[PDB]
């Protein structure tokens, strides 16, 4: 049952799946990127001890360690009020830990032998300089109090001396918590072996162990138990004058970036409509947590992608660093805390802009009590908010005077209007697109130019891509992800000199890609995708490709039928060349064929056909698509060309020219790349839906009656809708 | 450097070339330094250039060279940069240590000090491995061009590069296939350059090897000088992908689309150097063969243009990318050898202040055999430029380095300075043992010094700027502590003589040279000591067991000082008057407060058992050690009588301009240490004063003033103000509305005099 995966701390709820939902517009927490949840995923690592050789003086200390696990034992069980006994059952009380080492079982007195050398090896790969103090700590002995209930059957006596008088160092204590976290990987790692897993109730049938948790998550008996019996451990090793001068609390700095996906920061703006160009204008932003965020006015051609205020689109305020943002950074201000609230205010007609905190009215470096001197007015501001990871915001517009918190005390005296003062409708939101989407290549882009050859008597029309950034500093080497602007589409139904008929009654299709020489080709791919491909990722492979096997069978259960489906459909340049590196000469003309009418997609690398096929599902849309690292300044170039008894790539993509031989490249058709910088609005409304647990008897119930619709403007040529 | 020039040419090459570097980018200035980094401890006639840009390229660069970030623009350190400037500051340094004092050029040379030393990081980890194999030609003695490459003649190469060999050969000949083809020449009987008829069409596999090799001999020797600089090369599989793969033109290649590493770059940027160096011997060779003359290139390679870098930058770009393509992978030269970052002697501040501590102490026994010789006839110094050296340079270095590194001396990673970058525990012990140094050389020494004396007393304030007392306690060598304890038993001493010889010199030789060597170094450094301990709140417990009894003097001493009445000592009040209100915050115990001192356990009478009661000599009872302090209650009758008799500032000044400042600095700390404001032991706890009775102090001062306008007042009530600002602000603002407020209106009364008020 799937209630059994909730981790042991946490109640299971119903929430919604996305992150916003219906509430109202001030109170609406803006959520920034969220921290990798990685814990869910608990493998048990070991530091790695094998490699480690015992040094002489703990190899002729091995055998005292020996004793004094045994010591341990025999005082484990006796301080218990255990008895001794061959069979390790707790209801007879019998243990034969209680007695010597010899009547006791080998191989587990062999076992801790070793756990507690690698327990000071362990110390040792830690930093732990366990050596020897003087012959007097171990040539000297304490005497305990010995009486019959903690009297023993071994001559090993359980009374080296009293651990009272010696005192572990604040740094060696965590060390001990750290390598009793290190034994409980272990027990782990073996339960794993043998196959365990988690469950939140104990089972030996399937098998089950709740306490199959990180340390942090286990329970504080077992870990005081544990905790218990290692620093006994170690206190005594200490007692027998081996004296491990700690390593040094090494600073450790966790970086905060654990964000899922490269985004870093999420960036809340108000819709460019409600610019404003003059007046005074105060709007309040209500900080729920401390960390990277930054508030303050934007122009309405700020980049969704780059930092506020890191160029000179946005005015805002980061207090984390006490810094203003616009085209730098300086000093300015203090930093909140959490619950503190920013408001923000412009003064359109005068140029000047600051803020407050909590009222108070931040200062500059200077007296001055401007954030910032002067600008211009240009084509109006708009409120903006950028919240980094893990970071909860809310930004107050003032359409309800009474909601908004300083104003009174400062803004309202100045003659300040809310930013919504006389609105009969709630702002428009407008947020940073999380999911990347294809767009036609800028000509102005900083990394990316693309030329349009057109195709001559002998040579067909070509789209060429090439980097600017090559040659020098700031060249992205990332995998730029391409296609073209316009699919093939397959048949709505699968039939179950080149000739003038066979050409006018194929529905094959074709076109080539060059890779230039010097671009390295495994690092371009060649193929097909479809329109949900929405994947950025620093790394790609071909195994990492979205894919899915629809198996629909008859009603024995025999499979009739197996679909499977995928966004992907591409090979490697690296791997279709055969001559390996004594080429890169000239080449590499990799060629796409697809049968429109069997969905049969067939590449060809230099006149040889490939191994690798697809076959694809009726009525799939596929765009020409080629991801490549660019390792030279010219790298890959389409062709609309055509081979022997093969449709060329512009009759298939267009409908006038369905029965036109001659390759064309009209001007519709267009490079495409992926990227990030997109905004995205928010719905003004969402849907009521409540969610409660109506019994244990019942489970939890979810319910919404209201309809809610919107209107979908489809771009037929793209396969994508919008709002 | 050249001397032909006249002295108005000198003056012309000096301005510019300090203008060019002074708004020159901080990183491109590497190799002049590195060049200027023998010559400047020559301290020659052409030196005091270099000296000066010194100082003022490391001045332009304080921020850049000690942030780890630097300026984000520009960068930050490269640290090779740092290892040349740590040679820079200890060979100039130790030279002029050792040669003679010349008073311009050593006020000129220790700004430069000053400059390299804040600028290299004190916390800086000199690294076991440093810069190595440093290239010599700028090494030549005259002209800073001895171009002597490294021999590898004893090397030789392995035999898995033959195939390597073939290869490259393979493309040698056919980068000259196209060179025959472009400049013109084709296949024929026999080569001519009058018909453009040149018979090596052949291909490679057949050409003959004594054709073949002189294209080895290059080859040969360009892989002769890699394997001797120690390059490891690697062995890929791409490379038996060629083997498992296996006249005629050699058909187009495309070499520019690679591209090399920033490390591999530096790699190739010495190799073309050494190759530079290898062509500028064999012009020496033939140079010297004529007999006369030079050569445009004849400049050291990093003295050379691009255009003449060219070829070798482009020769040792193509050998690399076809390794690449070939598939080896080149390395470094050496592997590092061990890593000198644990042990924190190796720390910039560590080295720098243990040669500081050595010749400290060496200046200090010089001046005690002084001290036994100048009963002598003859006055002379042997070790003249010795102690000129050390007060006007090593004093000013000192100043300006614990100045620079306010922070850093602070800094133990326990929040001060949290970016990093900590003064260690033992630098903080030597620290306080240069401070005992320090002390013990100024002791009665003010006559002997040349009118420096001023200089030491700042930087005594400085090293009490510089102190860390949880630090030294809890990790600190026996020596320095006893050190320390005997400075301040030693400074109290000092005080009690000075005390005694004022009692029985009441009315008012080497007594005067006494008593202004007190108020002129001690007085003010056991000031800044005793601000700096209560303000970075280290005085509770830099004053734990024996230092008490030590203190509990000097507040004898200080309190008798107070109450002694000369004029010099209204000459010398201000000092005094600071150093009462300093050491009232430094001392520990509410001794004003007789009723309630006993009860504190955080005092040496209650952890000082019974034994030693006995084996000390005690007058058994807090009040009893201090007869003369008055019980705090009774000095506050004293205030408010005053405030209804606000005497005269020229009539009766001495107890009421010597009060005012003794109990301010009190309930400055000792309110926040007072019953309300420590809810733990209310009112069993150090004190009781409390807000409203502070606020009846406020009161009666101002209303003291009020009458003391009469007499147009004088600034130590503004210094009072000053004291008073933290007072007004640490009081709450409630008790400023309706009582504080019309005090600005009252003080809006008093704005008729010509003095700020407030
Ligand atoms: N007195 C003892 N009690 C428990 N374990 C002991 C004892 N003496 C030695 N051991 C060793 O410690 C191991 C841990 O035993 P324990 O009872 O803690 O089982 P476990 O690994 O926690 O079980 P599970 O995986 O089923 O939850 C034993 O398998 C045995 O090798």
């Amino acid at each position: 049952p799937c209630y059994e995966a909730v981790l042991p701390k946490e109640k299971l709820k119903v929430e919604h799946s996305r992150e916003y939902k219906q509430e109202r517009t001030y109170t609406r927490d803006l959520l920034g990127p969220t921290v990798s949840l990685t814990q869910a995923a608990f493998t048990p690592i070991p530091v790695d001890t094998s490699q480690i050789v015992l040094p002489p003086h703990l190899e002729r200390i091995r055998e005292k360690l020996a004793e004094n696990i045994h010591e341990l034992w025999v005082m484990n069980k006796i301080e218990l009020g255990w008895q001794y006994g061959p069979v390790r059952d707790d209801n007879k009380r019998q243990h034969p830990c209680l007695v010597e080492f010899s009547k006791l079982p080998e191989q587990e007195r062999n076992y801790n032998l070793q756990m507690s050398l690698e327990t000071l090896k362990t110390l040792l790969a830690l930093g732990c300089h366990v050596g020897i103090s003087d012959e007097h700590a171990e040539d000297k002995v304490k005497k305990m109090k010995l009486p019959k209930n903690y009297q023993l059957t071994s001559g090993y006596k359980p009374a080296p001396m009293d651990l009272s008088f010696i005192k572990l160092t604040p740094s060696q204590e965590a060390m001990v918590d750290k390598l009793a976290e290190n034994a409980h990987n272990v027990w782990a790692r073996d339960r794993i072996r043998q196959g365990w897993t988690y469950g939140i109730q104990q089972d030996v049938k399937n098998r089950r162990n709740p306490r199959l948790v990180p340390y942090t998550l286990l329970d504080d008996r077992t870990k005081k138990s544990n905790k218990d019996s290692l620093r006994e451990a170690v206190r005594t090793l200490l007692g027998y004058g081996y004296n491990l001068e700690a390593p040094d609390q090494d600073h450790a700095a966790r970086a905060e970036v654990c964000s899922g996906t490269g985004e870093r920061f999420r960036i809340f703006r108000a819709e460019k409509t409600y610019a404003v160009k003059a007046g005074r204008w105060y709007f309040e932003f209500e900080t729920v947590t401390a960390g990277d965020m930054r508030v303050g006015w934007s122009r309405p051609g700020c980049q969704p992608d780059q930092e506020l205020g890191s160029d000179e689109r946005a005015f805002a305020f980061d207090g984390f660093k006490a810094q203003r943002w616009h085209q730098g950074n300086e000093h300015y201000g203090r930093s909140w805390q959490a619950g503190d609230v920013v408001g923000c205010m412009v003064d359109m007609n005068e140029h000047t802009m600051m803020f407050t905190l909590n009222g108070e009215i931040l200062l500059d470096d200077s007296g001055s009590e401007l954030a910032f001197k002067d600008f211009d007015v240009g084509d109006g501001f708009i409120p903006v908010c950028s919240l980094g990871v893990a970071q909860v915001g809310r930004m107050n517009f003032g359409k309800d005077v009474s909601t908004l918190k300083y104003f009174t005390i400062c803004g309202l005296q100045e003659g300040y209007e809310p930013f919504a003062v006389n609105t009969n409708r709630d702002i428009t939101m407008w947020l940073s697109k999380r999911l990347p989407q294809f767009l036609q290549v800028p000509s102005n882009h900083e990394h990316i130019e693309v030329t349009r050859i057109d195709g001559t008597i002998d040579s067909s029309p070509c789209l060429k891509v090439t980097q600017k950034s090559f040659g020098s500093q700031n060249s992205n080497t990332d995998i730029m992800f391409y296609r073209l602007s316009m699919p093939i589409e397959c048949a709505e139904v699968f039939s179950k000199r080149d000739d003038y008929d066979f050409l006018m009654q194929t529905s094959t299709y074709y076109y080539s890609v060059r890779i230039f020489p010097g671009q390295e080709p495994a690092n371009v791919w060649v193929g097909w995708i479809t329109s949900d491909f929405h994947q950025y990722d620093t790394g790609f492979d071909l195994d990492r490709v979205r894919t899915v096997t629809v198996t629909l069978g008859d009603e024995k259960g025999k499979v009739h039928e197996s679909i499977k489906r995928s966004n992907c459909y591409m090979v490697c340049a690296g791997e279709s060349m055969s001559p390996g590196q004594g080429r890169n000469n000239n080449g590499l003309e990799i060629g796409c064929v697809v049968d429109a009418a069997s969905g049969l997609l067939t590449f060809i690398a230099n006149g040889k056909e490939l191994s690798t096929y697809y076959q694809v599902e009726p009525s799939t849309k596929l765009f020409p698509a080629v991801f490549a690292q660019a390792t030279s300044p010219n790298v890959f170039q389409f062709e609309l060309g055509r081979i022997k008894n093969v449709m060329p790539l512009s009759a298939g993509l267009f409908k006038s020219e369905h029965k036109n031989p001659v390759p064309q490249c009209p001007p519709r058709l267009h490079v495409q790349f992926l990227s990030h910088v997109l905004w995205s609005r928010m719905p003004n409304q969402f849907l009521k839906v409540d969610v409660s647990r109506i019994s244990e008897r019942q489970g939890w119930l979810v319910q919404c009656l209201d309809p809610l619709q919107f209107m979908s403007l489809h771009i037929p040529e793209e396969n994508r809708s919008v709002d | 450097k050249g001397c032909s020039l006249t002295k108005a040419q000198r003056d012309s090459i000096e301005v510019c070339l300090l203008s060019i570097c002074g708004q020159l980018r901080p990183s491109m200035m590497q190799h002049l330094l590195r060049r200027l980094v023998f010559d400047v401890p020559l301290l020659n006639e052409h030196a005091k250039m270099p000296l000066k840009l010194l100082t003022n390229h490391y001045e332009r660069c304080w921020k850049y060279y000690c942030l780890p970030g630097g300026w984000g623009n520009f960068g930050a350190a490269s640290e090779e940069e740092l290892h040349l400037s740590r040679k820079l500051f200890w060979g100039i340094f130790d030279a002029l240590s050792q040669k003679k004092y010349e008073q311009e050029l050593f006020k000129l040379a220790l700004p430069c000090l000053s400059a390299v030393a804040g600028a290299l990081p004190p916390d800086y980890m000199e690294s076991n491995y440093v810069s190595m194999m440093e290239k010599q030609s700028s090494m030549d003695s005259e002209g800073n061009f001895n171009p002597q490459p490294v021999d590898t003649s004893n090397i030789t190469i392995p035999e898995k590069l033959e195939y390597f060999i073939n290869k490259y050969a393979e493309h040698s000949h056919d980068k000259w296939s196209m060179d025959k083809l472009a400049n013109g020449w084709i296949y024929g009987e026999i080569y001519s350059d009058s018909s453009k008829v040149q018979p090596l069409m052949k291909p490679y596999k057949l050409l003959s090897e004594k054709e073949k090799e002189i294209y080895r001999w290059p080859i040969k020797e360009s892989l002769k000088t890699m394997l001797a600089w120690g390059w490891r090369i690697e062995r890929t599989r791409e490379g038996d992908s060629m083997a498992l793969y296996n006249g005629y033109s050699p058909r187009a290649i495309d070499m520019s689309n690679v591209t090399l590493s920033r490390d591999l770059h530096a790699m190739a940027e010495m190799m073309a150097e050494n190759y530079h160096n290898i062509w500028a011997k064999k012009k020496k060779m033939e140079l010297e063969s004529k007999g006369g003359g030079n050569h445009p290139l004849l400049v050291p390679y990093d003295t050379l243009t691009a255009k003449e870098k060219a070829k070798d930058r482009e020769k040792a770009q193509d050998i690399l990318k076809f390794l690449q393509i070939n598939g080896y992978a080149v390395s470094r030269g050496f592997k590092d050898l061990e890593l000198d970052t644990p042990s924190i002697e190796k720390r910039f501040a560590y080295s720098f202040l243990q040669q500081l501590i050595r010749y400290v102490d060496e200046a200090h026994q010089y001046i005690l055999e002084f001290d036994g010789g100048s009963r002598g006839k003859g006055e002379h110094f042997p070790y003249e430029q010795e102690i000129k050296f050390f007060a006007k340079v090593v004093l000013p270095l000192i100043d300006q380095y614990f100045k620079n590194h306010r922070l850093y001396f602070l800094s133990a990673a326990s929040r001060p300075l949290c970016s990093g970058g900590h003064a260690s525990n033992k630098e903080k012990e030597m620290v306080t043992s240069l401070f005992c140094k320090l002390g013990v050389l100024v002791r009665h020494r003010i006559s002997l010094f040349g009118n420096d004396a001023t200089s030491i007393v700042n930087c005594l304030h400085i090293l009490g700027q510089t102190l860390d007392a949880r630090t030294v306690m809890k990790t600190g060598l026996e020596s320095v502590k006893s050190a320390l304890r005997a400075f301040l038993d030693n400074a109290a001493e000092d005080l009690e003589k000075t005390m005694e010889n004022l009692k029985q010199g009441q009315f008012t030789k080497g007594v005067t040279q006494i008593i202004n060597y007190t108020t002129v170094a001690l007085l003010p450094m056991l000031s800044s000591l005793f601000e700096h301990i209560g303000q970075h709140q280290f005085g509770e417990d830099l004053i734990l067991e024996d230092v008490q009894v030590s203190c509990y003097r000097i507040l004898t001493s200080l309190y008798a000082l107070g109450t002694s009445k000369s004029i010099y000592v209204e000459r010398q009040r201000s000092a005094l008057g600071e150093c009462l209100a300093a050491f009232a915050g430094a001392f520990p115990v509410a001794f004003l407060e007789t009723h309630l001192d006993k009860h504190n356990i955080y005092s040496i009478y209650n952890t000082k058992s019974s034994r030693e009661r006995a084996a000390l000599s005690l007058p058994t009872n807090v009040e009893d050690v201090c007869p003369n302090i008055p019980s705090l209650e009774k000095l506050m009758e004293e205030i408010v009588e005053l405030a209804e008799s606000g005497i005269r500032y020229t009539q009766m000044p001495h107890v009421m301009e010597v009060i005012l400042p003794m109990l301010c600095s009190y309930m400055s700390r000792w309110w926040e240490h007072g019953p309300e404001n420590n809810p733990e032991r209310a009112e069993m706890c150090c004190t009781a004063l409390n807000s409203e009775h502070m606020n009846t102090l406020l009161g009666n001062i101002l209303k003291i003033i009020y009458n003391n306008l009469g007499i147009d007042e004088g600034a130590w009530m503004k210094r009072l103000a000053v004291f008073s600002q933290p007072i007004i602000n640490k009081v709450k603002p409630q008790l400023l509305k309706t009582h504080f407020l019309p005090l600005m209106e009252k003080l809006k009364k008093k704005a008729a005099t010509v003095v700020s008020e407030e």
